């Protein structure tokens, strides 16, 4: 029982550090796709006043 | 099943794994029970490459903060009244293992405002010793 | 078992050094796009005023 | 001012002292910048494993995430310590003993 | 399979499903009931081409029971790992049955009603069909809305806040969440002001929607002169949590809050800055050890950004400006003079005139009679600062105070009742004092 619970704790921490990994991958996607439209924002408005 | 005094005492030898965020609370929680001893892994590298190294010394800071208020308390013959609730503590601490708090920061953040108050009477002192001094000047007289 | 969980630790750490480059990675290619469709804007802001002159 | 300093300035004290031994303890500690902090190992006794398995149970619950906190037990070479369980009446004849 | 899947499947969001999962399972009762079509009952013992039978069977149907063995039959199969894919090309392929599967959502009981609105989730969670009014439709539903809103069931409440922050993904679809997010923000404000797996929840996934709800700038200034006090329990949660990912993601909602692309951004970020005394709780928070690289660099940001209170402090226009306004905040303008010698400068001006009409003022104000309320105690206390600032700047202030008669009614007040006031009109008395015996 003792090793058993240590062994599921064991991979319950590896499944807890993967699934920070995992949410902090989509935070930091989901804000550099947010980063990547103001970018293309800024740069098209700046083109735009450039051409006109 | 405990071990009593019989023969050559007992100990063993185990592995710790925390999560990060969780290591002020499992070490607050360690040190109120008392139970282990860590070995000094990471302490084969220098003094210098401490992973709390400025946070060591942040609390020295506060600790040379303490020692000039317990200064001045001695200064002032202050009766310290909260060494008999530092025994509670200390009971609290060796029974139920209270929690240590995060707050620390706010503590470091009181200790510069009672340096603050410490500069200030300081001054004040100077002050009324400028006073005394102006007081002799009083004396004169026809 | 005591080894098998110091190698899942391992493994897990492994797994977070992935999903942290994925990440990198994610931002580059976000970067990248970020400028292609800005030139692909900028290229149709001047057709569209090209085209608004030969109207005029 | 200094009268009410007084009033918390030697607990305040004690938990500044507290906080710098968790620091040194911590600092002593194995841990790693980029990888999960605090994974370390130590010494303990045998009877002491359940109790530190609970008393690690109740900071986890009372901890603001649910993260599992637990030990492992593995073999080494090198000397282990040693621990009288000293009664309070057999502490003084113990460190008498062992001076 | 499929294009994703729910955020949610721990506490109640699956334990209902496991609940239900067996429950008078497969629908064996229509056999004897006869109010559902063989072809529903058909559906169910294979789930235990098909999409639009399935749903047409569960919106015709009018049985409680029946009602909630078909919500869990669409929510399994939004879930399913062999039938999602399976579920997302229907609703992409054929959309058109979406909405009355979102028409026959929101009813029945609590558990019921929460598991039609989790495949309702899912089913709108895929890259295609968005269906924006839809989704603001379903947004509209009383039993939804109230079940977000309401906090009875910890766990149901937890459920909705995964549910809303799943849903923020699209930004077609985040947009219309500002709109109309006066009906449910400020419940998660209440949330967020309060403050095991069912807390990170109410942690992590609640202020992932506050940083993609920051995304748009236009927006974020829009919520944020609505919710100031929520911004400044904002600003203190964000070092009070625990677990990292919490203060990360507080951190990052705060640095988009202040990002300069919001309208007034540049005076709004300094108006909360001073406002909350967010410098020492920043420099503070860049003391403190860093376990994530974004956090490292949102500190940074912050770090740079406090440069704000610095320009502020050296407009010795904007302290001379506050000075002649009715309203002084002590910010780190009041500080000018100790920042820098250009305030003493100008306060020198018209042989200490400059000083003394502030001076005058502060004792017109002191003998108004209104000091006595607290923030006009701030006030008060604020004014004797800058006093004992300007007393120990030059001699000639103390010689135009004490001729003014300003400098004997401060002695006069030094027996403030407040404690700061006290303390700072000592202050102010000593500094008097120690140039008068000079």
């Amino acid at each position: 029982l003792t090793p058993n619970q240590v062994n599921d704790e064991l991979n319950k921490m590896q499944a807890f550090i993967r699934k920070e990994a995992e949410e902090k991958a989509k935070e930091i996607q989901l804000k550099a796709d947010q980063e990547y439209e103001i970018e293309k924002t800024n740069i098209v408005r700046n083109e735009t006043n450039n051409i006109d | 099943k405990e071990e009593a005094i019989f023969r050559s005492a007992e100990m063993a030898l185990v592995q710790f794994y925390i999560p990060q965020e969780i290591s002020r609370d499992s070490a607050y929680t360690l040190g109120q029970l008392g139970l282990v001893q860590f070995r000094d892994l990471n302490s084969k590298v220098r003094a210098f490459q401490r992973t709390f190294v400025n946070e060591i010394r942040r609390l020295d800071n506060v600790e040379r903060q303490y020692r000039y208020f317990y200064s001045l308390l001695k200064k002032h013959d202050i009766k310290l009244y909260e060494g008999d609730t530092d025994k509670y503590l200390d009971g609290s601490g060796e029974l139920y293992v209270p929690p240590s708090g995060s707050v620390i920061d706010d503590y470091v953040r009181n200790a510069s405002y009672l340096e603050e108050r410490l500069i200030q009477m300081e001054d004040a002192t100077d002050q009324i010793e400028v006073q005394k001094n102006d007081l002799e000047q009083y004396r004169f007289i026809l | 078992s005591q080894k098998n969980g110091i190698a899942t630790l391992l493994q897990a750490e492994k797994e977070a050094h992935e999903i942290v480059s994925k990440a990198r990675k994610y931002r580059q290619d976000k970067l990248k796009q970020a400028k292609t469709d800005a030139a692909k804007e900028i290229d149709s802001y001047k057709i569209q005023k090209d085209k608004e002159l030969k109207e005029f | 001012e200094l009268y009410a300093i007084a009033k918390e300035l030697d607990s305040w004290f004690q938990d500044v002292t507290r906080e710098k031994a968790i620091f040194e303890i911590l600092n002593k500690s194995n841990y790693d910048t980029n990888r999960k902090i605090l994974i370390a190992e130590g010494w303990i006794p045998r009877d002491e494993l359940a109790t530190l398995q609970a008393r690690l149970g109740e900071m986890i619950a009372r901890l603001g995430i649910d993260v599992p906190s637990i030990i492992q037990v593995l073999d080494t070479n090198h000397t282990p310590p040693t621990f009288h369980r000293t009664n309070k009446f057999t502490a003084g004849f113990q460190s008498i003993c062992d001076c | 399979m499929g294009a994703t899947k729910i955020l949610m499947d721990s506490t109640h969001f699956n334990e209902i499903r496991s609940i239900i999962r067996s429950r008078s399972v497969a629908w064996d009762a229509l056999a004897r009931s006869e109010e559902l079509s063989e072809i529903d009952a058909s559906t169910a013992k294979a789930l235990e081409k098909t999409l639009i039978p399935l749903i047409h069977l569960l919106s015709t149907s009018d049985n409680e029971d029946c009602k909630k063995s078909v919500q869990n039959l669409i929510a399994e199969l939004l879930s399913s790992d062999k039938y999602g894919d399976d579920t997302v090309k229907f609703f992409q392929e054929d959309p058109k049955q979406l909405e009355q599967l979102f028409d026959v959502s929101l009813k029945g009981d609590f558990q019921t009603v929460l598991i039609s609105g989790f495949n309702v989730v899912s089913l709108l969670v895929q890259n295609g069909l968005h269906n924006v009014k839809l989704v603001e439709k379903l947004l509209k539903n009383n039993n939804l809305i109230n079940i977000l809103q309401n906090i009875e069931q910890m766990d149901t409440c937890y459920v909705c806040i995964r549910l809303l922050q799943e849903l923020a993904v699209i930004p077609e679809y985040r947009d219309v969440i500002w709109l109309h997010e006066k009906k449910f923000m400020p419940t998660l404000f209440k949330i967020l002001q309060r403050a095991n797996h069912l807390g990170i929840q109410l942690q992590y996934h609640s202020l992932l929607l506050i940083w993609l709800l920051t995304f748009n700038p236009v927006f974020a200034n829009e919520l944020v002169q609505k919710y100031l006090s929520d911004f400044l329990d904002l600003l203190k949660l964000v070092k009070i949590t625990i677990k990292e990912k919490v203060s990360r993601l507080c951190i990052s909602i705060i640095l988009q809050c202040c990002s300069t692309r919001v309208k007034q951004h540049k005076k709004v970020i300094k108006q909360l800055l001073l406002l909350g005394n967010a410098l020492p709780t920043v420099q503070s928070l860049s003391e403190r050890k860093y376990s994530d690289e974004e956090l490292r660099q949102d500190i940074s940001n912050l770090k740079e950004i406090l440069e704000n209170e610095y320009q502020e402090l050296t407009s010795f226009d904007e302290y001379v400006a506050e000075l002649d306004s009715k309203l002084l905040c002590w910010s780190p303008p009041h500080v000018d003079n100790g920042f820098w010698s250009d305030n003493i400068d100008e306060f020198k001006k018209d042989n200490y005139k400059i000083f003394r009409q502030l001076i005058e003022l502060l004792q017109a104000k002191v003998r108004n009679g209104d000091v006595n309320a607290k923030q006009e105690k701030i006030i008060i206390q604020v004014a004797l600062n800058d006093i004992t600032h300007v007393v120990e700047l030059l001699p000639e202030s103390i010689d135009v105070l004490d001729k003014t008669g300003g400098k004997a009614d401060i002695m006069e007040l030094l027996n403030h009742s407040d404690s700061r006031v006290k303390y700072e009109a000592l202050k102010a008395t000593q500094a008097i004092i120690g140039y008068t015996f000079k």
